[PDB]
């Protein structure tokens, strides 16, 4: 799996919350949607790469929100893949979504199928809009906001690995989940909660779970999430988007390889992916 | 004219479709049945034209839901296949309703949930401890979408057993003051695909392609009942929006001649085809558009309902169980799913377990 391109878009907003899970993070304002922030994200990376709408031939789409994600801020369904497609002018593309996959593991099926099928041009996108979340005010974890675009070329040849959370192996990690609103009285009331367990040692766990997963690939350098703001500078942490600057600088350094670690707050595991990057 | 080359070429994986089964809901429902009380501008001509006569929802009263019928469905699957947990390498689920309701003994205590999405739940509960775990969605197509990534996988070598879950519990976001409520129904789904050890079956090609002009014409939204009563409270709610001509109606074909293309085949070379399941009208279109016969595939929607993404794989089912598809056939599985997307599939089948 190849990195053509890079786009990242974020609200200028950031909103901190206390806690040990808890941090500095992009945030939506008002009724902001997701596709204002997607769109120019997208359209930034084929710029990039100089490729063209109507040359993406497979968008893969990963959101949580369940609203706020388009014009209309009550559609939840089908996923922001298809309204992608439809105002970017993708006309050739298969369109489908990974619901809550991590990154990397979406990176590897999508390289996997993508290869498969003889496509060239694969966008991979997750994004965030979360107005329609309730935070998590015991623990401080939120989701960042925002949107992240990944131009590929699949190869079929990346590499993947799922790993256990570092820390004390003893250590039962409670997983987060999202459960449905029980009590919706207004169509712009918040539609599920985040609840993910306030754990002292849980962002350093997931830290020690990445650096364990890159010694599989020591020859490697690598890039990774930051979900949390514990030991962070100034508390600031972009959860996935954080990928975008670290990408773009392996690029700057004209690295032609490296390893990719997401981590999945559902399963309570890290995952990576190996890829290839352009000049 | 032994060897091509010197060397040896490499070759895929051939993919072999091994077993399916189906868990539909224990009850059914009559067009007459008072969940449809509140229905307005009903007619004969309404239920006729959709070919629905009967369709079941799940009862979570009973303990039906989309995870339990799924594990029950899967561990008699797994049992009936000999198929030990621990040699599953990747769990592929898919369920079109955003809303879940129930992880077993994994997550006991959480109830209506978003997150998260079935497969990592049910691979701890079924015990596939070596199971990559993925929640796909591809609406309708959703089942075609889940044997294209499970069939990708094994003809790269990076799985060699993949179980396939498609469940659908739709009726948790019908508005029954609606006349969209009405051709929808719940079910579920399980298959096994593996690493084929000869020729006697694999995916031939297949082709899936997609069109967002329509979006905003099938969705879910956040709203209030059409004819809502009382203090009434806003739900995820499946939502039609008013054109569409021969879009749905000339996509599928398109997609079948594609895959059909990929495989260097023709229309004529097909034995069977098994088709989604949305109305009578629109599988006859797309059976005439590609040159099926009637003869060649069936119609299940009428004592089922329309099951989402499972009435692929209850047809395809329905077809083996009864003769229609036999060991050594060449088919064409293919439907249209909202969004929309659109695909196609050529499979040359072996022996399959119906279990």
């Amino acid at each position: 799996m190849l990195i053509q391109a890079v786009g990242v878009n974020l609200p200028p907003s950031y909103v901190c919350l206390e806690g040990p899970l808890g941090g500095e993070r992009p945030r939506a304002q008002g009724d902001e949607m997701l596709m204002q922030r997607l769109l120019p994200a997208v359209r930034e990376a084929l710029d990039e790469a100089a490729v063209k709408p109507e040359e993406i031939d497979l968008i893969v789409g990963l959101a949580l929100s369940p609203d706020h994600l388009i014009e209309n801020r009550d559609i939840m369904a089908p996923k922001i893949g298809h309204p992608l497609q439809k105002v970017l002018g993708a006309n050739r593309a298969h369109v489908f979504d990974l619901t809550d996959s991590s990154l990397a593991r979406a990176l590897y099926v999508v390289d996997t199928l993508a290869s498969d099928q003889g496509y060239r041009n694969v966008l991979v996108v997750r994004g965030e809009s979360s107005q329609g979340l309730e935070v998590d005010s015991e623990s401080g974890f939120a989701l960042a906001d925002g949107a992240l675009a990944l131009l590929c070329r699949p190869t079929g040849k990346a590499a993947f690995r799922r790993g256990a959370l570092g820390g004390d192996p003893a250590q039962e990690w409670l997983p987060l989940s999202i459960p449905l609103n029980t009590d919706i009285r207004q169509v712009g009331d918040v539609k599920g909660h985040l609840n993910l367990p306030a754990q002292p040692g849980l962002p350093e766990a997931v830290r020690a779970g990445f650096t364990r997963l890159a010694g599989d690939f020591p020859q490697l350098n690598w890039v990774r999430e930051e979900w949390f703001g514990q030991g962070r500078p100034d508390g600031r942490c972009l959860g996935p988007f954080e990928l975008a600057s670290q990408l773009r600088a392996a690029q700057r350094d004209r690295l032609d390889e490296l390893l990719l670690i997401s981590f999945d707050p559902f399963g309570m595991v890290v995952e990576g992916v190996t890829l290839e990057l352009a000049g | 004219h032994h060897a091509e080359n010197l060397y040896f070429q490499g070759h895929m994986h051939k993919v072999k479709l091994a077993a399916i089964t189906c868990e539909l809901p224990a009850r059914s429902y009559e067009n007459d049945d008072p969940v449809f009380a509140a229905v307005p501008d009903l007619s004969e001509s309404w239920w006729q034209f959709w070919g629905v006569n009967r369709r079941g929802y799940f009862d979570p009263r009973n303990g039906e839901n989309e995870f339990s019928l799924v594990v029950r469905a899967a561990e008699r699957l797994l049992r009936s296949s000999d198929t030990a947990p621990d040699s599953v390498d990747m769990l592929i689920c898919s369920a079109s309703s955003p809303i879940m309701t129930d992880a077993g003994d994994v997550l006991p205590d959480l109830r209506g949930r978003l997150y998260p999405r079935m497969a990592n739940v049910l691979s701890k509960q079924l015990g596939l401890s070596r199971a990559l775990p993925l929640d796909s969605q591809m609406e309708c197509a959703s089942f075609l979408l889940n044997l294209r990534l499970a069939a990708s996988m094994i003809r790269q070598g990076k799985a060699e057993k993949v179980l396939v879950v498609c469940s659908e519990y739709i009726s948790n976001l019908l508005d029954f003051t609606s006349r969209t409520s009405t051709l929808f129904a719940d079910g579920c789904a399980v298959a096994l695909l593996t690493r084929g050890d000869d020729d006697s079956c694999d995916l031939l090609a297949s082709a899936e392609h997609s069109d967002a002009t329509f979006y905003e014409v099938a969705t879910g939204r956040w709203r209030l009942p059409e004819n809502p009563t009382g203090e009434a409270k806003p739900r995820l709610y499946f939502s039609l929006f008013s054109k569409m001509a021969s879009f749905v109606p000339t996509n599928v074909p398109i997609a079948m001649r594609r895959a059909l293309e990929k495989a260097g085949l023709g229309s004529d070379d097909i034995d069977y085809f098994v088709f989604h399941q949305p109305a009578p009208f629109l599988v006859k279109a797309w059976a005439e558009g590609i040159g099926a016969r009637p003869e060649q595939y069936q119609l299940t929607m009428g004592d089922t309902g329309v099951m989402i993404s499972v009435s692929i794989p209850y047809t395809l089912m329905t077809g083996l169980r009864e003769g229609k598809i036999r060991p050594g056939d060449r088919i064409v599985m293919a439907g249209a799913a909202t969004g929309w997307g659109f695909a196609a599939q050529v499979w040359q089948l072996g022996e399959v377990l119906v279990c």
